[PDB]
């Protein structure tokens, strides 16, 4: 979460913008086995 | 080469979930204005493709590099 | 081509300490035969380097990007 | 090290492989903050 810093100079060239794979999700550091869903 | 266009996320979508025994390799590249932007290439599929890096199995990668 | 049949490791050598203001992005890959491995490709001075990933700085790079 | 499976075959295409930079460091998860070596 610590906004150190990023890369001096990334400068990043994209390659593609691209559209989206399968479900999404945010880290629980956990193992996960109760519930399932799209 | 005007490659950052502005504050903007190299991807304009990300591809979530996707099938980590179908990749090739990540790069995190942060853009000073986006989340950790990582991006992996498929091996064969489709092209390179931009993955959300709040993912599981993007998690217990990074965690498990740390031990590995 | 040098192909991945074989236990071939990108870092021949590894950039150990390499200099974080020297670097644009990370790519990782972890190679079969070698532990987590990290590639991180440089600025307009140099193009490539093959990195520590024990490194203090990629460490604590890993542990920010979880969620950031 | 822990995982279902890695990248599953990468085939990575050495693209420069390296010279050394300086020094190594190994973590201990418990931070480090004197270190003070080269």
């Amino acid at each position: 979460m610590e906004g150190i810093s990023i890369y001096t100079s990334d400068n990043y060239t994209e390659e593609m913008g691209s559209g989206d794979y399968d479900s999404m999700k945010e880290p629980a550091f956990r193992e996960e086995n109760a519930n399932f869903n799209k | 080469k005007p490659v950052s266009l502005s504050y903007r996320c190299p991807c304009r979508f990300f591809e979530s979930h996707v099938a980590r025994a179908n990749v090739k390799h990540l790069k995190i590249l942060n853009t000073p204005n986006c989340a950790c932007q990582i991006v992996a290439r498929l091996k064969n599929n489709n092209r390179q493709v931009c993955i959300d890096p709040k993912l599981k199995w993007i998690q217990e990668y990074l965690e498990k590099c740390l031990n590995k």
